[PDB]
């Protein structure tokens, strides 16, 4: 949780704080190399998610794909891209440790095996867990009013400013991020309950507490991203170099 | 009392309260609650449509700021235009009748709390989709209706095909969602805003190439949700969801959203001809393609889903002719039609003790079910544009407008649209013949136990039969006048061919679809009873052809083996041969082998000798020899000593 | 209270004291936001023109529409870094 | 013809009480600031905002 | 074994049984399995690239050979667009003139300037 | 605050020495041996000491305490899993709910409230007021207009002049 | 059907055939909350609504067009179709 919520966003912070102030005249010469590597880590990691046997590993490669969306708003030389990268970084820091809770806390503490093939039909014995799994699935993709879409949208828009053809193939990430996530979600949610899994306890009060907080805090940024523009309106204008 | 707000707030109450209080209220209460609250929403919007004919003065409501950033603002804005009230009355009518219908159709099903909840949120995000007043609120409703379609098609989570079918539906809609995000990024780039009022005020000034790019992306979105040929499978792969769900998602609503995207952007579709051209020919393709599937398939729900997507092409042809009142009027009457079709179909599936769907096993049911018969025949006669019903007024004037348009090429799609109309007869005759008129095919006991459905199933069919009879004669003055100021869209003065189309028709071209849609219908009937060998030949060639048209003009196969399965193989190539294969050879799995070999060599360098003293004493000699020779080589030329050191490293470390 | 800090520029100041460089930085920043609010004011007036005009918005406010589409490339956040790292006419 | 009822549950579950109480409290406090701003020219929580002057 | 990528995976596997990949859908449904939904017995060896041969795999139609179905699909495609493109030549002319407009084609009405009469203008 | 007794706690340990381990004390699938242990579960539930004792007293008492609470803790929760024990009620407080609903949740609501009202002081509200101020500074005669006209009149100047001064900052370009 | 189900599980939307004994009593509370919430949100969004056409007087729009023409003359900007 501390890794994928905070360390990746720490390096997203370090590309702003350390590079964009005194490497500006360098940075313009190299934005196409960053766009090569950013598009090529959005397409090719989100495509490697489809062939996975393990279950925490899928949410890991999901985090790779979202940071790959995030950094092409940083190097976008735009107000929109910088603000979208910040709102993506903060909203992914909310939504992603909840997913690592769903694979790691509610689902590895009970059965101690993380292979996907064992898990089927979790709805009929755990309805409110399946409720979580679907509404945290859809919050991950870029389905709006969640703050993940605000980050993805303003990042793709800022990446479309700086180079339009890189934004054209960068925009298919909305599709590619939905494929593996809903392919996981319908395998966990539906079917006859699995013959391997014996029935265990419903989600406890502490886990529901963590989940409710990490979902409200996405929904508030999703309904109104202006709640934290009071901090950034300096630092959205700061890193821009348009002579 | 606020009319613009209670259209929004009342289906939000009808969704939040079934989930938060379903365990506390119970199914018997939440049925009637969700029902009556959508009923009063529907009554409020009829009364607002009655007000709006008095003065064409729309009402909007304003909310807080979504995002303020430099050149871009997004507000939550909600405005009922005449186009908006047109779609709104249709979707609230179909919604409320499907709520009343599914009270009685689902009374044996367990989980109808969650079911009536999800029906209401489907209606609610449809409301927000229609009444939004920028391109952003359109996007919010546009995504969440696909989310609801996931949650609705997969209502039986136990069934495997329902889960895979909801997966297919959502991933098609998400393909379209990605192209709309592309188009929306270009919208906010070029115009600097997402509001309809600013974009339409400056749409005529903007460059045409940008305009083609934008409307191409937005049309690929609309083509995905309004089910044209590029991805058309997911409608008929959405029959795993139940009957009132499929009465919502296919009659009006989820279909109508993709047409609404083009009906909004009509003001920015005028100024490009290339996009409207491509729109016209995709729609003219799918009229023919869906009719040719619907002739040869045999499940009842499949035939009505294909009957749906044959007319989506007709509305798309009406888009391509730059005639948006025609497409809007057909979109209006088509909802009432198809909802009565799907609910008559669900009434005869529900009445059979088998609950089968094969029309080959229904048999004659005319004397046993007279009410569902008279409903489904009003719907099929309206469906074939038999005159005096609103299908005449919605449907035949589009076929007229194909010939009446100014451009030459439109003549061809006349015949294509015309061909579909004859096709529109024949399968409908099949789904009126083999389930009411034919000799019985089912065993005798379901003919003992065939009985009439409840009052909750009967009354929406009654009300929508009355609507599908009278709606076109009532609302034709509104949408098809000689000159009408109701819909505020602005046709370019030369793309407007409506005065031209009514007068330039010869007697033959207007008389011709009427008389032949009559004659081919009576033809298919009279050839089904008396002979029944023309359709039951056993030529080897007609069976291959029939099996092509049966399996969705082999489309699903051409989608699955060559895109889905090849995509999964090339994603399995990356996750093994690239991700775990070659990036680890430059990563931690090849460096281990490199360091293993190099360390083994440099440790065995001092291995061989029995005596350590003679080995180290001969190793002190080689260095002060070899270093000295290197420096001899080195001051002369530095280039001729680099390979010497590479080779010394090769022999030392390997 | 609506306080108004004073405008200073990048060229007269010394860059060795930080008090004046930060003021010039914030000044150029806030002026871009003022310029942007002028753009937003014309966008609001163009929307009101369209909604009042109805069908004859092509000729009622051709000038307001042309005004908006001429302001849009040149009225946005531009960044202080580009002007303070580089000097024109030197 | 019977409904065949399951056992009785109370309406005001603890979650309904918590979520409704916090949401109605936030909305009531927001209306309290909008009413307090018309009387005095500033919101109530702005009295607690004490940052240093920029100079 | 049967597919080409399954043969491409063969030199990688070591001490793994290398069984024949068979679709879990094209198993018959009436034999009793442990999981009826998976169509799979309790300890049955899972294939080289299992999740393409799963129940959650693609639909994998069986009535046409896939190369043949490729030909039939592209055949219907090509015959429609060829028939429409050839039928553009056998078209009749229309009987009316495209209609004209007052005030020199409403050029002042659709924005316009006297120098910009050609870009925003109608038939007159 | 409260106080504990030493002798009661020694007698508690003397009770615990004659007792079976927690891995045996409930695995017998009644009241001969199972009735002395539910007492001990209530002995875990009751709290022996407050804040005034822990500061002032030595570590031998504290080690004796910690051993007692660990054994009582096992005897409470093992008996709760196998089977006061033989009840089933709803009212209960897990250890974390004291300082997550009463400190974590209100500080998070306080973070929401200060973010919402701190958003009033934004550059866009202030820049709109500043641009209106500059228009009123250059042309004060629109002060003399009544209330509804003045805003509209201000817009007629915002369109009629740039009022930035951004070309005046860039005095090195011309 | 009415197959048997386990009663240990608790779902917020009710479970399989959720029908509590006091559903009229709870229905009274739910109608109270629904009617009160609908009336309160309908009255709260009343001043945020406005008519579409006729909000500001036409003389203002003609003046705004005049100021647009002044600002366009000062910068010497040509029309779109002037080339
Ligand atoms: C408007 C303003 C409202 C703002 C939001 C208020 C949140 C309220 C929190 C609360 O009530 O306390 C609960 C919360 C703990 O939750 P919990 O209930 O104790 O859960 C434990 C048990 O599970 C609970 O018991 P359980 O065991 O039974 O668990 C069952 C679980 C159910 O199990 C599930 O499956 C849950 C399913 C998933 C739900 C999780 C998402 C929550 C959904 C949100 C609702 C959205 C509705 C749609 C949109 C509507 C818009 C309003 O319970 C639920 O989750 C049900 C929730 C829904 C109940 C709603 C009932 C309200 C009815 C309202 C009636 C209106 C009356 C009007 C009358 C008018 C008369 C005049 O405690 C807190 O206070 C957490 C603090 C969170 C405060 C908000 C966060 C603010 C700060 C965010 C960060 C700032 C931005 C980011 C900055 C980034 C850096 C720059
Ligand atoms: C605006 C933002 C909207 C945010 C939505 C907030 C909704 C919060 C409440 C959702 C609760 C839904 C629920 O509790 O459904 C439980 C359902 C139980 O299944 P059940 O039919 O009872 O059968 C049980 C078999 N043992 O469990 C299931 O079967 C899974 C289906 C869950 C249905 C979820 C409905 C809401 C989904 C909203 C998507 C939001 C995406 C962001
Ligand atoms: C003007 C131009 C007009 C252009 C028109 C022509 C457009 C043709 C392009 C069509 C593209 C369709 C969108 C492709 C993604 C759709 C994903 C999907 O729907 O998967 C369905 C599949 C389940 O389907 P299935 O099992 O076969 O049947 C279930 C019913 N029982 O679900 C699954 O099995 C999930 C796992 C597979 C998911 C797919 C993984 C690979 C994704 C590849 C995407 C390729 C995108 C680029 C396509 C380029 C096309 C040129
Ligand atoms: C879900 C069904 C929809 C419910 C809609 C109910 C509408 C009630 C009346 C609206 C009043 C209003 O919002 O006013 C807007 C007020 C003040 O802005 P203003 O400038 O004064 O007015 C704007 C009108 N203009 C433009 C004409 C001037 O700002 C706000 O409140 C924003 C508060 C956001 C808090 C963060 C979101 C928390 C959500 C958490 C969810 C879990
Ligand atoms: C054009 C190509 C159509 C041939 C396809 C076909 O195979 O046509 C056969 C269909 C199916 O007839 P059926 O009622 O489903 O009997 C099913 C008995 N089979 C399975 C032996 C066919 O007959 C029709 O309705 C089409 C004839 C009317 C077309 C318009 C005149």
């Amino acid at each position: 949780m501390i890794l994928a919520g905070l360390i990746l966003k720490l390096a997203l912070y370090a590309i702003l704080r350390l590079l964009l102030p005194l490497l500006c005249e360098a940075q313009i010469l190299y934005t196409p190399m960053i766009y090569i590597i950013s598009l090529l880590t959005i397409i090719l990691t989100s495509l490697a998610t489809l062939r996975q046997i393990d279950l925490k590993v899928i949410i890991a490669y999901s985090s790779i794909s979202h940071m790959g969306i995030a950094i092409l708003g940083v190097c976008s030389n735009t107000s929109l891209g910088i603000y979208g990268s910040i709102v993506l970084g903060v909203a992914h820091g909310f939504v992603s440790p909840a997913l690592f809770l769903i694979v790691g806390g509610i689902l590895y503490d009970r059965y101690h095996i993380r292979i996907v093939n064992y898990y089927k039909g979790l709805t009929t014995y755990m309805p409110q867990l399946a409720t979580y799994i679907i509404i945290l699935s859809f919050a991950n993709i870029g389905t709006p009013l969640t703050g993940n879409f605000t980050g993805e949208f303003l990042s793709l828009q800022g990446g479309f400013i700086r180079n339009p053809i890189i934004g054209g193939i960068s925009c298919i990430s909305v599709l590619l991020a939905a494929i593996y996530q809903l392919k996981l979600t319908n395998k966990l949610t539906g079917g006859i309950s699995s013959i391997y899994m014996h029935r265990t306890n419903d989600v406890t009060i502490r886990e529901k507490f963590i989940m409710n907080i990490l979902i409200i805090s996405t929904l508030i940024i999703g309904i109104c991203p202006q709640i934290m523009y009071n901090l950034l309106y300096w630092t959205v204008n700061n890193y821009i170099y348009i002579i | 009392y606020n009319a613009i707000s209670l259209i929004i707030i009342l289906p939000c109450i009808s969704w939040l309260f079934p989930l938060f209080f379903g365990r506390q209220l119970g199914y018997v209460f939440v049925t009637r609650m969700t029902s009556t609250l959508i009923i009063i929403t529907t009554l409020i919007t009829y009364y607002y449509f009655y007000q709006l004919l008095g003065n064409n003065n729309p009402i909007n409501l304003e909310l807080f700021n979504y995002l303020n950033i430099d050149y871009l603002d997004i507000n939550y804005n909600f405005e009922i235009d005449a186009l908006t009230i047109t779609m709104l009355l249709a979707i609230t009518t179909i919604s409320s009748m499907v709520h009343i219908y599914s009270i009685g159709y689902m009374e044996t099903d367990p989980h109808q709390v969650r079911f009536f909840s999800l029906l209401s949120m489907f209606t609610f995000w449809m409301i927000i989709l229609v009444t939004g007043s920028n391109y952003f609120v359109l996007f919010v409703g546009w995504e969440f209706i696909g989310v609801t379609s996931y949650l609705l098609i997969s209502f039986w989570v136990t069934r495997l095909q329902a889960m895979k079918s909801a997966l297919s539906a959502v991933l098609m809609n998400r393909f379209g969602d990605a192209f709309f995000v592309l188009g929306l990024c270009v919208i906010a780039y070029v115009f600097g805003t997402l509001n309809y009022s600013t974009i339409f005020a400056t749409a005529y000034l903007i460059n045409t190439d940008l305009l083609v790019l934008i409307m191409l992306a937005l049309f690929i979105a609309a083509m995905a949700k309004s089910a044209q040929f590029g991805l058309h499978n997911w409608l008929t792969l959405a029959m795993e969801g139940p009957t009132p769900v499929s009465s919502l998602l296919h009659a009006a609503t989820l279909v109508t959203a993709g047409i609404y995207l083009l009906l909004r952007s009509a003001n920015i579709l005028e100024y490009t001809p290339t996009v409207l051209f491509i729109i016209l020919w995709i729609g003219a393709l799918t009229t023919l393609s869906a009719g040719l599937i619907a002739i040869c398939s045999n499940d009842l729900k499949r035939i009505i889903a294909l009957s749906t997507m044959s007319q989506l092409g007709m509305m798309t042809i009406a888009i391509g002719l730059s005639a948006y009142n025609l497409a809007l009027f057909h979109l209006l009457g088509h909802a009432f039609f198809k909802a009565l079709l799907f609910m008559s179909a669900g009434s005869i599936i529900h009445s059979i003790l088998n609950e089968s769907q094969d029309i080959r096993t229904y048999g004659g049911l005319l004397s046993y079910l007279p009410y569902t018969y008279i409903c489904i025949t009003i719907a099929s006669l309206s469906l074939m544009a038999m005159p005096g019903l609103t299908g005449y007024y919605t449907k035949d004037i589009i076929i007229e407008s194909t010939y009446g348009s100014y451009s030459i090429s439109n003549y061809v799609v006349y015949w294509i649209a015309y061909l579909s109309a004859v096709l529109t007869c024949v399968y409908s005759m099949k789904i009126l013949y083999l389930t009411f008129y034919s000799n019985p095919n089912n065993n005798t006991i379901t003919y003992y136990n065939a009985h009439e459905s409840n009052i909750y199933i009967t009354l929406p069919m009654f009300i929508l039969a009355i609507f599908a009879m009278f709606a076109g004669w009532i609302l034709k003055d509104i949408y098809l006048g000689v000159g009408t100021d109701f819909v505020g869209t602005h046709i370019l003065p030369n793309n407007f061919s409506y005065f031209d189309t009514e007068f330039s028709i010869t007697q033959f071209y207007k008389l011709l679809p009427l008389i032949s849609a009559i004659l081919v219908s009576i033809l298919i009937v009279v050839l089904n009873e008396f002979f029944a060998i023309v359709f039951n030949l056993n030529n080897k060639y007609i069976n291959t052809v029939y099996s092509i048209f049966n399996q969705k003009l082999v489309s699903d196969q051409i989608l699955n083996h060559f895109i889905i399965f090849k995509g999964l193989v090339t994603s399995g190539n990356i996750a093994h041969h690239v991700d775990k294969g070659s990036l680890y050879r430059l990563g931690p799995v090849g460096i281990n082998r490199l360091l293993n070999k190099a360390s083994y060599n440099v440790i065995n360098l001092s291995s061989n000798t029995r005596s350590s003293l003679s080995m180290n004493s001969m190793l002190i000699l080689i260095t002060i020899v070899s270093l000295l020779l290197l420096v001899l080589v080195m001051n002369v030329n530095f280039i001729i000593v680099i390979p010497v050191l590479i080779s010394i490293l090769y022999i030392l470390f390997s | 209270e609506h306080q108004r800090p004073e405008l200073v520029s990048f060229d007269d100041i010394n860059y060795n004291d930080h008090k004046k460089v930060r003021e010039a930085q914030e000044s150029y920043t806030r002026e871009q936001f003022i310029r942007l609010e002028a753009l937003k004011t014309v966008r609001k007036a163009l929307e009101k023109c369209y909604e009042e005009s109805g069908p004859n918005h092509f000729e009622d406010c051709k000038n307001l529409a042309e005004q908006y589409l001429d302001m849009l490339p040149t009225h946005r956040l531009q960044g202080y870094l580009g002007y303070q790292r580089n000097d024109p006419s030197k | 013809h019977g409904p065949e009822l399951t056992p009785a549950v109370p309406f005001f579950q603890p979650y309904v009480l918590k979520w409704a109480g916090v949401s109605l409290g936030l909305v009531a406090f927001y209306q309290f600031n909008s009413s307090y701003e018309a009387k005095n020219g500033h919101t109530w929580v702005e009295t607690f905002f004490h940052p240093k002057s920029r100079e | 074994i049967r597919a080409s990528f399954d043969k491409a995976e063969e030199p990688m596997l070591g001490d793994y049984p290398d069984i024949d990949p068979f679709p879990a859908q094209l198993k018959n449904p009436y034999k009793k399995y442990d999981d009826q939904q998976d169509r799979r017995n309790l300890e049955e060896p899972l294939s080289v690239n299992d999740d393409l041969y799963d129940m959650w795999s693609p639909d994998r139609f069986t009535h046409f050979k896939n190369q043949d179905a490729l030909k039939y699909f592209i055949g219907f495609l090509t015959i429609f667009f060829g028939a429409s493109y050839v039928a553009t030549y056998f078209v009749p002319e229309k009987a009316a003139i495209p209609r004209e407009f007052p005030y020199e084609g409403l050029w002042k009405e659709s924005g316009g300037t006297e120098k910009s009469k050609a870009f925003f203008g109608q038939r007159s | 605050l409260r106080a504990y007794n030493e002798e009661k706690e020694l007698a508690l340990k003397q009770r615990l020495s004659q007792l079976p381990p927690p891995g045996k004390a409930f695995v017998t699938a009644k009241e001969a041996e199972l009735a002395e242990l539910a007492e001990i579960a209530a002995l875990y539930k009751t709290d022996r000491v407050g804040i005034l004792d822990i500061l002032l007293l030595g570590n031998k008492h504290a080690r004796l305490y910690r051993d007692n609470t660990a054994l009582l803790k096992d005897y409470y929760y093992n008996g709760r899993r196998i089977l006061w024990e033989i009840k089933r009620e709803g009212a209960e407080k897990e250890d974390w709910v004291n300082q997550m609903y009463f400190l974590y949740a209100p500080s998070l609501i306080l973070l929401l409230i200060v973010m919402v009202y701190k958003s009033r002081e934004d550059i866009t509200f202030w820049a709109k007021k500043e641009l209106d101020q500059r228009v009123l500074d250059k042309h004060p005669e629109i002060n003399d207009a009544p209330e509804n006209e003045r805003d509209a009149l201000i817009v007629e100047r915002i369109i009629a002049g740039d009022y930035d001064k951004l070309a005046s900052l860039q005095k090195k370009a011309t | 059907g009415r197959y048997p189900f386990p009663k240990d599980v608790i779902s917020m939307t009710g479970g399989w055939w959720a029908n509590p004994s006091n559903w009229k009593l709870n229905g009274l509370f739910a109608t109270g909350i629904a009617v009160g919430l609908a009336l309160w949100v309908s009255t709260a969004t009343l001043p945020y609504t406005r008519r579409r056409e006729g909000i500001t007087s036409e003389s203002d729009i003609s003046k705004w067009n005049a100021a647009a023409g002044v600002w366009r003359e000062r910068h010497g900007k040509i029309s779109t179709g002037e080339a």
